[PDB]
């Protein structure tokens, strides 16, 4: 048919999708949360600090076991580090400097990294030979990398720079599936729980759902007015919340299929960079472009807490599988550990 | 991943030999070495130890300053320098790699060794509760020893090493921190204890098996070791 | 009495014809401008010092021989009242032998040891400018305290000599202070003070001029930060020179004089001693000035002034 | 061709058929499991020093 | 205390002290900036001397790397951010453009968002006016006024071209901060190298100066 009649159809679909969702709005969040006691002051030290790196910091993530953490920056080095007793177990001379993610697999064999350049580089942390080297490069995109997360030890799923978001496969280093409905920038990734589906935030304001098998969009939201910087899921899997540069931070639900609540506040004019989740979900940890870091209550929607333990942009924050600590990376080239 | 050794041979007592083994196939740098003593008829016992970085030297009681140790890096070979050897000294000495890091697993390669001949207290000791076994196929066996000073540490790990040495060759690692079983060993190793009394379970029993099983402490130096039990199929 | 005062002008402290006057115009002099130095000298010490401990992360070569004057200047201003109390009892050192001794001892020290920072700042602005690639090798803090404490050690070594000796000598109810004592010989410690402005003023002369010369020859007209740095480090030297030089010609007046009328004979040399006195009053105006010229000249040093 | 939008209607058919439920309800399901697991918190919760596998 | 720990310290301390060499190494190295429309213009500029392609040239004992963002074909505001401790920013331009499809204008208005960007607040840039050879016989065929209804002077090559460079240089909001190098060059030989070495040995001037407190 002609472009203007399909266009009507399109307006005709996006009214019914906006009767569908106000149909579901039986209320918000903050009424029904009212009746929960408020979490109170949260106040967290710096048990421990990170100085091995030497550049600004932009990625990092937890490992499995809550004692190894994956630190990325811009100098050009991996440092696995032990956050117990500090001590760098590995230190992975990167091929490309430009670096902004990283990622650490489920079992810990296996690291990821990507950044400006397209190609995505896995590392063997258990060679025999005892130094760690380049196992596959997936040159397949186009784009500049934005984000990385490891489904399985033959399985991972990245976020490149152009429209196109792509599913790889270690054994053979093919795209197995590809995701292109995202119509601008992805910027940021989150796996299940489960590591069936997975939901990635985009430049353009638009948050959507895919399925790593059946490889097509589920849902899409669409209730930021800016670019979505992160995302992360909800501990039990049928939530997520979304950072963006419009300073304000937004919880969607799987089924509800809209926004609960918005955590946003006057003096907080900044972008938001990194977005995690506590173990139990009730405390929404949320990094800002100013000096500090702000944990929000996921429930009552209020500050609990502030980090002001950093005095440059906070690019990374990642929480323990089992909440022991919260690592905060930060430009100023300090990684340090809040609990 | 190979560990050439050579220099051996027959000196009269009194002499001084320079021991030299030759790395391929790894990082020789990052990964420390050990010297491991075989007798005749006794069982192995440690020598000396160098770091990655050529630094924390350390030697045996019955060694200390009559042998020096040293690493040249960019030659990617290892010298041990023997002074004033004496007739206790008669013994097959192996090398041995280890990487220290959380979840390493160290001596996990033995090198082949080589045969030397001479003509005519404060350290945790090896109570092994059996010197020999017998065994047959399809059967299970549980070896136990008992150290003087309980082997966990404040920080929850319990330096506990073992070592199976088949009739020719050279040791293997089975178990390292009696919870982790070293890379190419067969699953149906186990092992566990309770920090001063340990023992080892070797299920479904095979052929392959047959051999001499040697215990190791790590948590204090020197690193002591056990008389060793053997099972005859 | 014989040969009228002059047989009191005589003194013999170790060797002969030293000749400190009495009863003269520097008790209507000294003592105010000695105050009012010790006063802003002591106030600016305090705030830089203050500020000093606000920026660890940016602290590196040139903050730290910048933080060694600091500390110079301190040191000195801090000794400085224990000189206005000599000079408003004239000559009469109420304290005992070992203030007097180290007195002078961290007098002479600090004075040199400013004088020092001062001419390696100096130096490490020529390397910056001139040799901008060079200038990296020695961002090494840890070179930087290094340097700035062999400096330290050579000042105190020069200088430790001054306490090997019973200095509090007595003249007529008054208790001599004083180092400068006009001898009959030359002695070490005013060659050393001699060196210490001939040697300084020079590396600092050819340094500000490399520096003028690179400068104006490639950006001055670029933008104005140029020529204020460039006013500002001729300042330095305009300061150090107007100020330290009327000492040396005064002492060079002083050598001069070896055969009459500094030795030998006395009572019509009294002007002389006269206007030494002021030229270390002048020295000391320096020497609490320097803050002012070196800190308050970055442009972020205001901002930091302002938001405390 | 419209076979890329006959796609996205067929999704959207796919997306019409979920048994929703109410959300007061599915908002309750989250409540009783932090009281339970209320002890089980670390950060909810203050750990003492002994137990802490993080203190100094 | 550690007993088997120590190992894993010195270790750490190794890595450390390499990671410092490292950056020492990096700190040494000089980085630069490609930017430009066209990829004839940056080519010849790269010669003259798949995502990020880096080219590595050292010139009077001074190693000079640079950067290539052209062929990434992606949203600037969302990388441009990493490129903070730029010395200076090489800006390629060909002033031919103006007669082609409206290429000056997209020019002029990169660089115009370049050298307002926040991030770029104290970085210096290098404008390169390439295809000189080429302007010279346009501006014997096509007029400059095409582009610039508000231009009127002669039409001659060095008239044409000042006000090219006066155009370019007004676009800097921040003049007192930002220090703009135009030069001129279509095959000059071991010229554009002297002048792209002066402009960052005075940006490193200007930068030594700063950090000393004059500045
Ligand atoms: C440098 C030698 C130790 C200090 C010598 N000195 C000085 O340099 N200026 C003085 O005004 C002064 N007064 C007294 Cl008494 N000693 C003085």
């Amino acid at each position: 048919s002609e472009l203007d009649q399909l266009r009507q159809e399109a307006e005709q679909l996006k009214n019914q999708i906006r009767d569908a969702r106000k149909a579901c709005a039986d209320a918000t969040l903050s009424q029904i949360t009212n009746n929960i006691d408020p979490v109170g002051r949260i106040q967290m030290r710096t048990r421990r600090t990170l100085r091995g790196h030497l550049a600004k910091i932009y990625a990092m993530h937890w490992g499995t076991d809550s004692r190894l953490l994956v630190s990325a920056s811009q100098d050009g080095k991996l440092i696995i580090w032990d956050s117990y007793t500090t001590n760098k177990v590995h230190a992975i001379p990167l091929r490309s400097s430009w670096v902004m993610t990283c990622a650490y697999a489920p079992s810990g064999n296996y690291v990821a990294c990507g950044g400006l350049d397209n190609i995505c580089s896995i590392y063997n942390l258990k060679t025999r030979e005892g130094n760690v080297r380049v196992s596959r490069e997936l040159a397949g995109h186009t784009g500049y990398l934005s984000c990385c997360r490891f489904l399985d030890d033959n399985q991972i799923v990245t976020s490149s720079g152009d429209t196109t978001c792509a599913l790889w496969d270690i054994e053979t280093g093919q795209q197995t599936t590809t995701f292109t409905g995202h119509t601008g920038d992805v910027m940021s990734l989150s796996l299940a729980p489960d590591t069936r589906l997975f939901v990635s935030g985009a430049c353009d304001a638009s948050a959507k759902l895919w399925d790593v098998r059946e490889g097509m969009c589920r849902q899409t939201f669409t209730g930021h007015e800016s670019d979505i910087n992160a995302i992360c899921f909800f501990p039990n899997g049928n939530a997520f919340a979304t950072g963006s540069d419009d300073a304000t931070c937004r919880l969607f639900d799987l089924r509800a299929d809209q926004e609960l609540m918005t955590y946003s506040h006057d003096n907080i004019i900044c972008g938001i960079t990194s977005v995690s989740f506590s173990k139990s979900g009730r405390l929404l940890l949320a990094g800002y472009d100013d000096f500090n870091c702000n944990v929000w209550d996921a429930l009552k929607a209020d500050r609990a807490g502030v980090l002001a333990g950093h005095d440059n942009r906070v690019s990374c924050l990642g929480v323990t599988d089992d909440g022991m600590a919260v690592a905060t990376g930060s430009w100023d080239s300090f990684l340090k550990i809040w609990n | 991943v190979q560990l050439v050794e050579s220099g051996g041979g027959l000196v009269q007592p009194g002499g001084s030999r320079k021991l030299s083994c030759s790395a391929s196939g790894f990082a020789f740098s990052s990964f420390g070495m050990h010297w491991v003593r075989q007798a005749p008829e006794k069982g192995l016992e440690w020598v000396a130890y160098i770091s990655s970085g050529s630094g924390t030297i350390y030697y045996a009681d019955t060694v200390k300053g009559r042998f020096t140790i040293s690493r040249d890096d960019p030659k990617n070979t290892l010298f041990l320098q023997m002074t004033s050897l004496r007739s206790e000294d008669t013994a097959m000495y192996y090398c041995v790699r280890s990487i220290y890091y959380y979840g390493s697993s160290p001596f996990d390669f033995w090198g082949q060794g080589t045969t030397l001949t001479v003509s005519a207290s404060a350290d945790i000791v090896m109570t092994q509760a059996t010197s020999s076994v017998p065994v047959t196929p399809g059967e299970s066996v549980s070896i136990s020893c008992r150290s003087s000073k309980s082997l966990l540490h404040s920080n929850g790990n319990t330096y506990l090493y073992w070592f199976l040495q088949r009739p020719g060759q050279s040791p293997q690692l089975l178990i390292y921190r009696m919870s982790n079983l070293a890379s190419g060993v067969p699953d149906r190793f186990s092992g566990s204890g309770s920090g001063t009394a340990f023992t080892l379970t070797i299920s479904r029993l095979e052929a392959e098996d047959v051999g001499v099983y040697y215990c190791m402490q790590h948590l204090e130096y020197p690193l002591t070791f056990g008389a060793g039990t053997k099972l005859e199929l | 009495m014989n040969r009228h005062h002059l047989q009191d002008h005589f003194l013999e402290i170790d060797k002969k014809n030293c000749c400190v006057f009495r009863d003269d115009f520097i008790v209507k002099v000294l003592p105010p401008v000695l105050g009012l130095e010790f006063i802003f000298g002591l106030l600016g010490n305090g705030l830089a010092l203050w500020i000093f401990c606000f920026h660890l992360k940016s602290w590196k070569s040139s903050r730290i021989f910048l933080f060694n004057l600091a500390v110079a200047d301190f040191l000195l201003i801090i000794c400085l009242p224990f000189l206005m109390d000599n000079y408003v009892r004239r000559w009469d050192w109420k304290f005992g032998d070992i203030p007097c001794r180290l007195m002078l001892f961290m007098l002479a020290m600090n004075r040199q040891g400013s004088i020092i920072f001062l001419t390696v700042v100096a130096v490490d602005r020529y390397f910056r400018v001139v040799h901008p690639h060079h200038a990296l090798n020695k961002i090494s803090n840890r070179t930087a305290a290094i340097i700035s404490c062999l400096l330290w050690g050579i000042t105190i070594g020069l200088t430790v000599h001054l306490l090997k000796k019973k200095m509090p000598i007595q003249n007529g109810g008054a208790n001599l202070c004083s180092s400068f004592s006009i001898c009959h010989t030359f002695q070490w410690h005013e060659a050393m003070f001699l060196l210490e402005f001939f040697l300084p003023l020079g590396i600092i002369l050819f340094c500000s001029a490399r520096i003028i010369w690179s400068l104006r020859q490639r950006q001055m007209d670029r933008h104005a930060k140029i020529k204020r740095a460039i006013t500002f480090i001729m300042v330095v030297a305009i300061v150090f020179v107007i100020c330290f030089l009327p000492s040396v010609v005064v002492r060079i007046r002083i050598f001069w004089l070896l055969h009459t009328s500094g030795t030998q004979n006395c009572e019509v040399y009294r002007s002389v001693d006269l206007a030494f006195f002021i030229t270390l009053s002048f020295t000391y105006m320096n020497s609490m000035l320097d803050p002012v010229v070196y800190y308050f000249s970055s442009p972020s040093f205001p901002n930091f002034f302002s938001t405390l | 061709s419209i076979a890329q939008a006959r796609k996205l209607v067929e999704q959207l058919k796919m997306e019409a058929n979920i048994d929703r439920i109410k959300v007061s309800k599915a908002a309750a399901d989250l409540m009783a499991y932090c009281e339970a697991h209320a002890k089980e918190d670390p950060l909810l919760t203050p750990v003492p020093a002994s137990e802490n596998p993080f203190r100094e | 205390l550690s007993a088997e720990d120590k190992a894993a310290v010195e270790r750490s301390k190794m890595i450390d002290r390499n990671l410092r060499e490292d950056g020492e190494k990096a700190a040494r190295e000089v980085k630069l900036l490609l930017l430009g429309a066209g990829e004839s213009g940056k080519n010849t500029i790269v010669k003259q001397m798949t995502g990020i392609v880096e080219t590595h040239f050292t010139f009077k004992d001074l190693h000079f790397k640079m950067f290539d963002v052209g062929a990434q074909r992606s949203e600037r505001k969302k990388w441009i951010h990493c490129f903070e401790g730029v010395t200076a920013i090489i800006f390629c331009v060909a002033l031919s453009d103006y007669d082609l499809v409206n290429r000056m204008h997209a020019s002029m208005k990169l660089f115009d968002s370049i050298c307002n960007n926040k991030w770029f607040t104290d970085t210096s840039i290098i404008l390169f006016l390439n295809k000189k050879d080429l302007f010279e016989e346009k501006i014997k065929k096509s007029p400059l006024t095409i582009c610039y209804p508000e231009y009127a002077g002669s039409n001659t090559y060095e008239e044409a071209a000042a006000y090219i460079q006066c155009q370019f240089e007004d676009l800097n909001k921040r003049k007192d901060t930002k220090e703009i190098y135009t030069h001129f060059t279509c095959s000059t030989d071991t010229k554009n190298v002297q002048f792209v070495f002066d402009a960052v040995t005075d940006v490193i001037i200007k930068n030594n100066l700063k950090d000393c407190g004059l500045f």
